[PDB]
RNA sequence: AGGCGCGCAA
RNA sequence: CGGCGAGAAGGGAAGUGUGUUUCAAAGAA
RNA sequence: UGGGAGCGAAGAUAAUCUAAUAUGUAGCUCCGUUCAUGGAAAUCAAAAGAGCUUUCACUGAUUGUAUUUAUGAAACGUGAAAAAAAAAAAA
């Protein structure tokens, strides 16, 4: 178990192409943004990046008791209400999960 | 970001119009 | 076994799922009456006329053949011969 | 209007409306060009007897375009040789009882039909026909029978 | 599939080694008897228990320890006058 | 015809591939579910045809045995996927057989109207307002309309 | 039956000047054609519109209604003389509608093949009327004339070539490919035929002013003296701005006569309004032009339509357009541009004082080039720039956008001393 | 081929059952036919069920044709049929729809939409449209004429390219 | 019916 | 030289875009 | 009765152990096996189609469930077996 006490910092594209970078900083430097201008490959030439501010865990045990008891079903059902508001189950040019279950009840294929 | 885009719906609403009275 | 790296269709786009509506670009920009009548009555009188034959139809002046006709139509009927 | 919707006739609806035009004798070389584009177009998409009913009709209409009668024998030939022997048959009687027709293209139905019956060797031979019996009589009508049929229709009775 | 108002929605058309296989402690609720397709009991044929009768429920922990248990049903003593018989019946179940 | 001399025996539809993008030398018309752009170039380049038509798996069944059924069935329409297959396969240089859906025709005609304009616009900025030439010669607004169709799904590829 | 209130109709356009005999039987003319729903032609539908077009009344408003109805449903069967008949005919009884318009256009582009040479000429005529810019039916009409050019008449050769200046679409060398067509007839030309070369030729800026005299000439001798009164508004500004324009003062004292009736006369015109701009500003700043003066309310309603023209610019989105990449630009040159100042007595679309730019679009609602207003701002010191709308449509990226306005704007700021030869 | 498969039928109901065919087969050949049989195909799309000449009977398919009365050509009828393997003859289409019973309500029909299917066959054997359908003469908006909404993926794509 | 394999050279 | 049409439950299921498909929770050896 | 119904374990595998497997097995009680089970679609599927129920082979140890051990005659579908629907308004 690693006892730094670097902060991790993530540097995200400015151009607003959702890329980033990540590094770490000293603790004295918690208030200090760092900024860089880094290749970004979404529009194809050096842009600059920004820290940003960066503002219980569903284990296998859990969710092996949520599914034979459903007893805590919306903890699961929040994903998949965001998956489907994102854009997931769109049914085509989707390897992974294009549906959200078969003809027949089934959650398939399994992707994870 | 709208969904489903509202020029898509209007368009729909149009076609249906006329075939459903 | 061994492919071409290069496949110079991937990336092919089917149709147009736009955001926005289909705009045309157009769209951002947007005495005589007795010759005009006496034109009109001249058509419409025509329309009125009895064929001798049926085929005589299309047996009408060169002003008033479209222009498209009076370039192609010596072509068609030099090739087509009867 | 007819112009216009020419490409989207059927193969009966060209020769249809060029039969009409062969009965009531209207003839305009102008139409008769314009038409025989949108037929030639459509050529490969043409049955034989509405193929034969559409060149007797045009040489009717007085039509003596020898390129297009020439496409016309070509898509005439490759459907002889694609038709089945009992849809051949068919075809042929089909053929003998046209309005409009070209001589020419009922002697190649009849060549093509007698090279299938004496093609035929065996029962299996034989029973691409519906009813061979009745094929026979026909063939006895129209003094087409054959000894290598016969012996193929005796192998087939066996 | 056919029968709905019936249990066994998803084991009907599932196939033949499903439905020799099914293993009752998934069920953790109780099932109604006359959806389930359960013999009546001595007891409910010896009172008047309709929709209800002994049945079995399953526990389940977060430690996936499974245990079945039997429960009985709930049911009262009461007296009724019977025109039709004409007299008092009295501690039907 | 590729199942029955068991060149291939079909269970899903065929797909052609070349190899080396070695030549072929005979001209021939072949009717596959795919076919790979050297197979297709090669076919291509001495005069051959690649058709693509589109079937389910009934209509692929009962093209490949016909004799099993009573009753052919009709060939049904494909889905978005399918639209967009079939059409890249004609970007490609395949005939395509299949219904067209109504939506796609109409998409079409607009594209086409906007796309046309397009190159009007870029011409008679150029100053070339005028189709000087034969009119003999001169290409027709349908093939126009698909050269500018054909580009604009092109767009995000490498051509 | 069905033709006697056709004939009627016909018999009662007989009566289209002075209309007022006929007034009750165009009341009776409006409820028979109301009545007499699905039982006439597309033509016969095409005719009734023609005839109750030139009248105005509740009887015209009802045919108004009724033919809008009918047309709808009547378009695909029309041919195109009687498209572009019914487009006229609700263009003048104010019942059009933006997309009723666009499938008139659209039935026009897809029968093309079908034009004659009077349905070339008219459908150019409603184009360059309506400022309707369609670059693929331009280039097909285009390609029409120049394929058929034998086909015109020398009258069909005038109204195309005025038609087509109008819409922008025609360079150097095609207006004299089709001057070279209309000069053996220029004399038997008739007064508006003239007056519409005249207008084509100074909107093109011909590089030969000697055929401009001619015409000027011509125009002239056909129309006679003011005190004849033969000479129509329009005729007269044509023949003033290109006198203007062209700086044939020396030689057009006639003009001047011409000058003090068209003041004279009233105002109500609705597109004129920039040629008049242009040929005041003259007048009062070219001394060598011929002396007129201008009446106060002449000048107060050239303003109105300027403050009118003003509106029609903030309610226009190409402006905005522009101003995006304008304030783009300030990164490289930090340019101060701003919308509907005032560079001389002149009004501008967009100004930056600073370095007295201005810059302006070329729209084809204008009759005029601007050569006189870019002239006249080069005098008082203003570098003048207008932005060809054609050039402007041609490019699709903003980036492009960037490069074009760039390359406009080099040349002055060499002489403003931004920049570095 | 658009026109084909969007047809919209008009003759008359006996009109149309007066035109029907008696099966006719013929085998296929020994080998592989030149093409496929093509008697209602346009640019290679079949745009109706065919009856087919060349079938190649099966034990299954020959029991069928041999026992069952509903396959027995020489005494087949529109209006009356079997159905499947049965020895009762309905009255078609009277027997296809549902009626009301002696307390008024509705009842579901004599012959059960399973049995209409192997009615519906029958006639597509004798070459007959199925002009029993209950909108036979309205035309549909085909699922496959639907405008399509690609995947929202694209749309936030461009959304976010924007 | 189905299963495996089906040159990477020319 | 085929014409506005022969009583089809207002309910169940199917992606939640149901315009479309299918069935009738109701019967015998 | 390795068929069907009810209740329902541990030794064994997991190299301890838990789930899961063993197994819905053993014991116990009850049916009594083609004259039987079951069953003539408010079924399955895709925008083409199949046609109650049942048996065999393939699809395939595939997609699945279990997530250290293993379990899995899955669904649609394909080739065969058998073939059935319903005497019957009274007399």
């Amino acid at each position: 178990r690693s006892r730094s006490k670097r902060l991790f910092v993530q540097l995200k594209s400015a151009a607003m192409t959702n890329f980033c970078y990540v590094t770490r900083k000293s603790p004295e430097k918690k208030n200090f943004r760092i900024a860089l201008r880094k290749y970004d490959p979404g529009v194809n030439k050096h842009v600059m990046f920004y820290e940003a501010r960066l503002p219980k865990q569903i284990t296998l045990s859990l969710q092996r008791y949520i599914r034979w008891t459903g007893k805590q079903v919306k903890l699961l059902l929040d994903k998949v209400e965001k998956a489907w508001e994102y854009g997931r189950f769109q049914k085509y040019f989707d390897n992974q999960a294009p549906l959200l279950t078969d003809r027949r009840g089934r959650a398939v294929p399994r992707y994870k | 970001f709208p969904w489903p885009p509202e020029h898509h719906t209007a368009r729909r609403k149009r076609r249906q119009a006329p075939g459903l009275g | 076994i061994k492919v071409p790296r290069v496949d110079p269709f991937k990336g092919f786009r089917l149709a147009r799922f736009s955001l926005h509506e289909p705009t045309m670009p157009w769209e951002k920009f947007e005495d005589e009456a007795q010759a005009l009548g006496e034109e009109t009555q001249r058509l419409e009188r025509l329309d009125h006329e009895e064929l001798s034959d049926a085929a005589a139809y299309d047996d009408m002046s060169l002003t008033d053949m479209p222009l498209t006709e009076r370039m192609h139509r010596p072509k068609r009927l030099e090739n087509f011969k009867m | 209007r007819v112009l216009k919707l020419a490409p989207s006739f059927y193969s009966h609806e060209f020769a249809d409306f060029l039969c009409c035009l062969a009965r009531l004798k209207i003839a305009n070389p102008s139409f008769l060009s314009a038409f025989s584009q949108t037929l030639v177009s459509r050529l490969p998409e043409i049955a034989f007897p509405d193929a034969c009913r559409c060149v007797g009709a045009l040489r009717s209409l007085g039509v003596a375009q020898q390129s297009l009668f020439d496409l016309f024998d070509e898509r005439q030939k490759k459907e002889l040789e694609l038709l089945p022997t009992q849809l051949l048959l068919e075809d042929f009687q089909k053929v003998l009882s046209l309005e409009f027709s070209w001589q020419a293209y009922e002697n190649m139905i009849q060549e093509e039909f007698i090279k299938r019956t004496e093609a035929m060797v065996d029962d299996k031979d034989v029973d691409e026909l519906a009813d061979p019996f009745a094929c026979l009589n026909f063939m006895k009508t129209r003094n087409l029978v054959s000894d290598k049929f016969l012996l193929a229709l005796s192998k087939w009775c066996r | 599939p056919k029968n709905l108002n019936l249990w066994g929605k998803y084991l009907r058309l599932v196939g033949r080694g499903a439905r020799r296989g099914f293993k009752k402690w998934q069920v953790i609720p109780p099932i109604p008897v006359k959806a389930y397709g359960r013999e009546p009991s001595a007891a409910s044929q010896t009172g008047l228990y309709h929709d209800e009768d002994f049945n079995y429920h399953t526990k389940r922990t977060f430690s996936m320890r499974r245990t079945r248990r039997k429960i009985k049903p709930n049911v009262f003593r009461r007296t009724f006058t019977s025109s039709l018989l004409n007299v008092t019946i009295p501690n039907v179940r | 015809h590729l199942n029955d001399s068991r060149c291939v025996k079909v269970k899903n539809g065929v797909s052609l591939f070349n190899v080396n993008d070695y030549p072929f030398p005979y001209k021939i018309s072949i009717e596959v579910a795919g076919a790979d752009q050297s197979s297709i170039d090669a076919i291509r380049r001495v005069g051959g045809e690649v058709i693509i038509v589109y079937r389910n798996r009934l209509n692929l069944r009962a093209h490949i045995k016909p004799y099993k059924f009573e009753v052919l069935p009709k060939t049904a329409r494909p889905n978005l996927e399918m639209v967009h297959y079939l059409e890249k396969m004609r970007a490609r240089g395949c005939v395509v057989k299949y219904v067209k859906p109504q939506w796609l025709i109409d998409e079409e005609k607009s594209l086409k109207t906007e796309l046309a304009e397009f190159e009007a616009e870029a011409l008679i900025a150029k100053g070339e307002a005028i189709e000087r030439g034969d009119p003999d010669l001169r290409e027709s607004v349908d093939d126009l309309q698909q050269r500018l169709l054909k580009r604009f799904r092109l767009r995000e590829t490498r051509a | 039956d069905a033709r006697c209130l056709v004939d009627l109709c016909w018999a009662v356009w007989g009566f289209r000047g002075a209309p007022d005999v006929v007034e009750p039987l165009l009341n009776r003319m409006a409820s028979v054609v109301v009545r007499r729903e699905n039982a006439f032609t597309p033509k016969q539908l095409g005719t009734i519109a023609f005839t109750f077009s030139w009248f105005r009344g509740a009887p015209t408003d009802t045919v108004a209604d009724f033919v809008l109805a009918e047309c709808v449903k009547l378009l695909p069967e029309m041919e195109p003389f009687h498209v572009t008949l019914l487009f006229g005919s609700l263009r003048r009884m104010r019942c059009l509608n933006r997309d009723v318009a666009n499938l008139m256009i659209e039935k026009l582009t897809d029968d093309i093949d079908r034009f004659t040479s009077d349905d070339v000429v008219g459908v150019l005529r409603a184009l360059a009327a309506n400022s309707i810019t369609r670059g693929f039916l331009l280039r097909r009409v285009a390609t029409l004339v120049f394929d058929n050019l034998d086909s015109f008449k020398p009258k069909q050769l005038a109204s195309v070539l005025n038609s087509l200046t109008l819409l922008r679409f025609l360079t150097v060398e095609n207006g004299e490919e089709l001057f070279s067509c209309l000069s053996g007839s220029l004399s038997e030309l008739p007064a508006a035929s003239i007056a519409e070369i005249l207008e084509a030729l100074t909107i093109l800026n011909f590089p030969r002013p000697e055929v401009v005299r001619t015409c000027l000439d011509l125009l002239a001798e056909k129309n006679g003296l003011i005190s004849q009164g033969s000479w129509v508004r329009d005729h007269m500004i044509i023949a003033a701005h290109a006198v203007i324009q062209f700086q044939l003062y020396d030689k057009n004292p006639v003009v001047k006569p011409l000058l003090e009736e068209l003041f004279r006369s009233r105002v109500n015109s609705s597109r004129t309004q920039h040629r008049v701009e242009e040929v005041i500003h003259a007048l009062d700043l070219e001394k060598a032009s011929p002396r007129v003066d201008v009446p106060p309310y002449w000048r107060a309603m050239i303003d109105q339509a300027n403050r009118e023209e003003q509106a029609r610019l903030e309610h226009s989105g190409l402006q905005n357009e522009l101003t995006l990449v304008l304030d783009s630009l300030r990164g490289k040159f930090q340019l101060q541009i701003q919308k509907n100042q005032q560079a001389g007595p002149y009004s501008v679309q967009f100004l930056d004082d600073e370095t007295k730019i201005c810059i302006e679009i070329d729209y084809p609602c204008c009759r005029t080039p601007h050569i006189i207003k870019a002239r006249h701002l080069k005098q008082l010191g203003y570098h003048y720039l207008l932005v060809d709308c054609w050039q402007w449509r041609r490019l699709r990226s903003e980036a492009e956008q960037t490069v074009f306005l760039k390359q406009l704007l080099s040349g002055p700021l060499l002489e403003v001393g931004r920049l570095e030869g | 081929l658009q026109r084909a498969v969007r047809e919209i039928p008009w003759k008359s109901r006996q009109d149309i059952l007066r035109e029907r065919e008696r099966p006719v087969y013929a085998a296929e050949c020994r080998g592989t036919p030149r093409r496929e049989y093509s008697k209602n195909v346009i640019d290679g799309v079949r745009v109706k069920p065919t009856f087919n000449p060349f079938v190649k009977l099966n034990k299954a398919k020959r029991y069928v044709l041999d026992n069952w009365p509903s396959r027995n050509w020489d005494d087949w009828s529109p209006y009356r049929c079997y159905v499947r393997g049965s020895r009762r003859r309905y009255n078609i289409p009277q027997d296809l729809l549902p009626y009301k019973d002696e307390l008024g309500e509705w009842h579901p029909p004599r012959l059960s939409a399973r049995y209409q299917a192997d009615v519906k066959k029958q006639y597509l054997m004798n070459n007959l449209p199925w002009v029993w359908q209950k909108d036979f003469y309205e035309g549909k908006m085909h699922f496959g004429d639907r405008e399509p909404l690609g995947p929202k993926v694209w749309y936030r794509k461009a959304f976010r390219e924007e």
